[PDB]
């Protein structure tokens, strides 16, 4: 059959090419809900994961914005001890403390 | 111990460590990973030629890994039982977002956060440019940096402010950037150094649209014909089983020869040989899909049908002559547009593609008003008979249709074989 | 290398057995030699010479050796054009004037090089002289009917010539198998 | 069908070989405007190109 | 040697203008991240009106 | 070496078909070996013998 005009435009109608429009930031991981979830129960976990997508997508972006406005008590200070001349330990100090 | 460095798995302690899955298959890490994160075994490198070192102690890790890759990057990591026992959540972002005026608003908000001044006409056009990227009409491309970067060429074109127009001429900048492979076929056809025809009707012979081999893959019509011998069941496609490919079938000549052998039957085996062949050595067709403009070719070589050259084919088939949906519809049905409006269209140019492509079919503004002006057409087929009844213009079963005109095709060549058998019994 | 084809056997086998049809079978067998190879054609291409030269045998039809025929062409019959069509002509003028300009000598290539034709100021010359042909062909036919001197027109056509010579082929074919038979 | 050599003729034709000629120098990337349009896209949004 | 200094990553604020033959790029543009950095294709036609 | 007649047996079967007419092939198949397996006959051509 012959595909008519009006079945090919895909095209939403411009209202106008002026006025700015002024809009709210979108939630972080917008359209990707299955993402945000899982990355939900990821940080809320602490279970390994792994993010997988197409390149370009910013998944690094997104997930370094995520990451930033989570919070978690101050880690503790790491240090190596060691318990011989060849024997080191990784030994974890309280906040302060090192 | 006072010569001992942090790496990454030291400073991420109480926090996330964020890799690359392509990282760590690539530089190899990904075994001694695995054992820091099963074991809490983590050592700093040793040189070696160093004459002793430091035996570490094993260390309980505290850290949480998050990996990021793309799907080929971890299918690869998959494999071994160690990377599902550890890594158990898998977050996982479609390539594509609903195409949906909640969607339109986030896309906006966020190109505003980026740092862009956007129109309504500018930000309509960046989200009918997602939907033409994703190439589905009713899903936008969900990789926001392609995204930002039409946005940012866009914003350097119309100086900061991103109208439609602006937009309009970021995304035709990006096509004429690397257009210089179209530009050459078509002033090449121009010239008649590539002959196609896309005006009248020949035997055998029909424009099958093609991909060249570029990052953005261009579209283009190749001259692709069929050449019907007397002689056994057997197809040959020149292209595909070219020297050593004659052992190996490709999935595609089996399918050709299955379509043949079940829909057409008088006789007790095709009695026919047929030679596909395409222009040049741009075509590069992938074997495992069976065009259904080699089966129209094949079907006009068969019955000896004029097709029509205005209309390029394009489409899969199987074995029961239902078309396939094929990838890169746009880029197929705009190069034949290109090609068509090089020569100068003439009101009854057009392309036959499948039906599962309907929703795939995100197009141009130019190859729309062609459309308005009926200076172009879209030809949708659901079955190789269809679009065979477009091409020659005329239908299968009636006075004088297609159908018979087969049967007397392979009744002359099955003739002609009785004939050669009876030239050897005597 | 013979279970490689190329891609230019087939070609000729398929345009060989479709454009002449009257036999069940093609019962022609083509040998294609170069005496003193120089030449290291191209896998991919199917040159007009080796189609014409084909032809010619199985019709036995007498080939001009005054015109020279290159391009490559598909299993249609539509002759391709080829690159480098301006060194080829120019090497054929060079052989021809070092051997003699006869005033009959030409060059037969496709006519989808035209707009590739930039030849030197000798070679235009001769032309302008009318010492030098130059042909243009769009099918192989053309080529073919150039070549040999003669048209399909009326009694005594290439047409016929090739069929009567794929008949008398056969017919010993098959006096051979009868000969096995009995 | 034997072309004429007119249709085989493509040198433009000479007028003659004195008087020197002097043109203005053309602008950078003359008959290039892809690559011109191109690069002026770049530097002036920075991209690597 | 032992080891180096550990560097910094320093924020780029250099344009990288690759040159290259269609060859050249045709053994590159097969990795993605070439797309993701270089976006604009100054091409040279290799013939001129 | 069961593939291709190696031209030394089609030489044979060349001979008794012409220098004996009686019919268009050959009646007959001849088995021709050889005692032990030091001989190692070269195929060039079928011998007197």
């Amino acid at each position: 059959m012959r595909l008519s005009y009006e079945a090919l435009e895909w095209r939403t109608p411009i209202e106008n090419s002026t006025e700015p429009v002024s809009l709210p930031p979108p939630p972080p991981f917008f359209g990707q809900e299955r993402a945000r979830e899982a990355l939900e129960l990821a940080i809320r976990g602490g279970f390994h994961a792994y993010l997988v997508g197409p390149p370009s997508l910013g998944k690094h972006e997104a997930l370094l914005a995520y990451l930033s406005t989570q919070s978690v008590e101050t880690p503790p200070d790491l240090l190596y001890v060691p318990l011989s001349e060849r024997k080191v330990a990784v030994l974890t100090l309280p906040s302060g403390q090192e | 111990v006072s010569l001992i460095r942090p790496g990454a798995v030291h400073r991420a302690q109480g926090g996330y460590l964020i890799l690359d899955a392509l990282s760590l298959k690539r530089e190899g890490t990904w075994e001694a990973f695995k054992r820091a994160l099963r074991n809490g075994q983590v050592e700093p490198v040793t040189e070696p030629q160093a004459p002793a070192g430091l035996e570490v102690e094993p260390f309980p890790i505290q850290m949480q890994v998050i990996l990021v890759g793309t799907p080929e990057a971890f299918e690869g990591l998959e494999e071994d039982p160690a990377f599902s026992e550890l890594f158990r959540i898998r977050a996982e972002f479609s390539p594509t977002l609903p195409a949906s005026p909640e969607n339109c608003t986030a896309l906006g908000g966020w190109l505003l956060a980026q740092g862009f001044q956007l129109t309504q006409g500018g930000l309509t056009r960046l989200y009918d440019e997602a939907r033409r990227m994703a190439e589905q009409r009713d899903r936008m491309d969900a990789r926001l940096v392609e995204i930002r970067a039409l946005a940012e060429e866009a914003a350097v074109l119309g100086g900061g402010l991103l109208t439609a127009e602006s937009v309009e001429q970021a995304i035709a900048a990006r096509e004429h950037r690397s257009f210089l492979s179209e530009e050459e076929f078509l002033r090449a056809v121009q010239e008649g150094v590539i002959r196609l025809r896309t005006t009248g009707r020949a035997v055998g012979e029909v424009n099958s649209l093609v991909v060249v081999e570029a990052a953005p893959y261009w579209g283009r019509p190749a001259r692709l014909t069929a050449r019907a011998a007397p002689g056994r069941d057997h197809l040959i496609s020149i292209d595909r089983e070219a020297g050593l490919g004659g052992q190996i079938f490709h999935k595609a000549v089996l399918t050709l020869a299955g379509y043949l052998r079940s829909r057409y039957i008088e006789h007790g085996s095709l009695p026919v040989t047929i030679s596909l062949a395409f222009e040049q050595n741009y075509v590069s067709i992938e074997g495992d899909a069976a065009g259904l403009a080699e089966l129209v070719a094949a079907l006009s070589a068969i019955g000896n049908l004029p097709l029509r050259q205005d209309l390029a084919v394009t489409g899969a088939v199987d074995q029961t002559g239902k078309v396939l949906a094929v990838g890169a519809i746009n880029a197929k049905v705009e190069g034949f547009f290109r090609v068509c409006k090089a020569l100068g269209l003439s009101g009854t140019q057009g392309v036959i593609l499948p039906e599962a492509n309907l929703a795939n079919l995100t197009l141009r503004a130019e190859v729309l008003e062609a459309v308005r002006a009926g200076q172009f057409h879209i030809y949708a087929v659901e079955t190789a008979e269809q679009a065979l009844e477009i091409l020659a213009g005329a239908r299968m079963e009636g006075f004088r249709g297609l159908q018979e005109k087969i049967r007397a095709g392979l009744e002359a060549f099955a003739r002609l074989e009785e004939g050669h058998d009876k030239e050897d019994r005597e």
